[PDB]
């Protein structure tokens, strides 16, 4: 998924990278988990590519 | 959880730009064909407004 973001800039005008909807917490999440806390870490530093 | 606003927007353009023509047909010849075999049916056309 790394390289795939990678060369999926060049063709932003037909063609849009999401995360999937798997990766995010599956009822919301509380910040009273550790597991939670870590989820908010990977979604946070995978989104801004 | 994904947006769909792209594939909708094709689906429908698609839809309306169709080469079908029933409509041609719908409003110059079936008249037509209507009128010919009207005279001739067992049971003459009985219609309200």
């Amino acid at each position: 998924s790394f390289r795939v973001a990678l060369a999926g800039w060049l063709y932003n005008g037909v063609v849009t990278t999401v995360i999937d909807d798997s990766s995010y917490p599956k009822d919301g999440g509380s910040v009273t988990s550790l597991e939670n806390l870590w989820d908010f870490f990977i979604l946070a530093l995978a989104l801004p590519l | 959880t994904q947006s769909l606003v792209s594939s909708m927007r094709g689906t429908l353009d698609k839809l309306k730009l169709i080469k079908s023509m029933t409509p041609m047909y719908l409003q110059q010849l079936a008249p037509v064909e209507l009128a010919v075999i009207a005279p001739m049916l067992p049971f003459p056309p009985f219609q309200v407004p």
